[PDB]
């Protein structure tokens, strides 16, 4: 399962 | 950055004539990831290729996979060709059984 | 022995017009599993292994929730590289991302790893500790603050420590019928005659999976690497992978060397010789 929190650069 | 394709072509099986198999063009070692790939019998491009998705290595170079269905015999010469941005002429692999 | 679950994700900028070529891909040590293809029909994470489409819609509701947000996500971090490193709206580049979990033979948390390149050179790289980050350049430091300030790595460290791992132990189970299987490599050798005095030998090494062995050469019980050929590790296409290893030889002096191989599969290494 893929990471559910992801964060722009 | 522009790092260009190392190719091996090869089948998934042990080569025999007369005896389905599959033909195999590996495509590894490149960036950018825009390539064109295509298996050749006898000089002429086969239509029903499919490949791999997408993916890299740890040093961030991609490969794909091409693959198709093939029959091998005696006569017939299959080859893989390969067109990058870092190649100023398509490079061309002739598949050989015994590598 | 150890496994590993890792997502491999690449987003190419297309100048002329809409948005990016996007492409995830999931893997469980050598095996992928899942996949999405911005390009694609179906706009969903798409399974690629038979023991992942034992997962019910909710699943896949839930992954293509998340890999649209990553796609969205490099989206818009190549607008923001690309004003970072002042280049042109006329030019094609790339955002690659990998992330995911190592676990040891306990099937534990062994280490985790989140990695960010730009136009195929390093970014900003999770450290091992997973507390810290590692920028390449100036632009990625500024990445770094940004990244600090909002406690990315707390939570990152979560999902690589916990959720990555409880993910893998999940689909080890449900996959044990191939993912837990290891293929022994079928060997064989050939002999090819270069002249009247040279012949080469080779070993093979097919259908073994997981992909990573050895293949050595010696001669007379000692090493050789000289006059020997190894290719790279390639993929069968039906799972499984091939090696090969070549050594040129005096003719008539094929049985003082042997080929070795060593791989998980194998009780105790290999040895062939002609």
């Amino acid at each position: 399962g893929i990471w559910g929190f992801v964060f722009t650069l | 950055i522009q790092r260009t394709p190392k190719i091996q072509v090869y089948s998934r099986h042990p080569a025999e004539n007369g005896k389905s198999n599959f033909l195999n063009c590996y495509v590894s070692g490149f960036h950018p990831s825009d390539i064109e790939v295509d298996l050749l019998k006898n000089g002429e491009r086969i239509e029903k290729v499919e490949h791999s998705d997408l993916s890299f290595s740890k040093d961030w170079s991609f490969y794909l996979l091409y693959y198709t269905e093939f029959t091998p015999t005696e006569k017939d010469e299959y080859a893989c060709r390969v067109n990058h941005v870092t190649l100023s002429q398509p490079k061309i692999v002739k598949w050989d059984r015994d590598m | 022995g150890s496994h590993s679950m890792r997502y491999f994700f690449t987003s190419v900028s297309r100048p002329g017009r809409g948005e990016p070529r996007f492409i995830a891909v999931g893997y469980v040590d050598d095996t992928q599993f899942v996949r999405f293809d911005s390009d694609a029909a179906s706009q969903r994470m798409e399974p690629r292994a038979p023991w992942i489409e034992q997962e019910g819609p909710e699943y896949w509701d839930g992954e293509t929730r998340k890999v649209k947000a990553h796609s969205q996500t490099h989206r818009v971090d190549l607008g923001t590289l690309r004003g970072y490193y002042n280049q042109s709206e006329a030019g094609s580049h790339t955002v690659q991302r990998m992330y995911g979990c190592d676990v040891g033979s306990d099937w534990r948390f062994l280490r985790g790893y989140h990695q960010y390149a730009y136009d195929g050179k390093d970014y900003i790289a999770l450290k091992e500790d997973l507390r810290s980050w590692t920028a390449a350049d100036m632009a990625a430091q500024t990445t770094k603050h940004k990244w600090e300030a909002a406690h990315v790595a707390e939570q990152l460290r979560a999902y690589l420590e916990g959720t990555c791992v409880e993910w893998l132990r999940r689909y080890l189970e449900n996959g044990k019928e191939t993912l837990q299987r290891t293929d022994a490599p079928k060997t064989h050798m050939t002999h090819h005659a270069v002249s009247d005095h040279e012949a080469t030998l080779r070993c093979w090494a097919l259908s073994f999976y997981p992909a990573e062995i050895t293949l050595t050469w010696q001669r007379d019980g000692e090493d050789q690497t000289q006059d020997t050929e190894l290719v790279e590790t390639r993929p069968a296409g039906d799972g499984t992978f091939q090696k090969w290893v070549a050594v040129v030889v005096p003719s008539g002096q094929e049985q003082r060397y042997t080929c070795h191989v060593q791989h998980e599969g194998l009780p105790k290494p290999l040895t062939l010789r002609w």
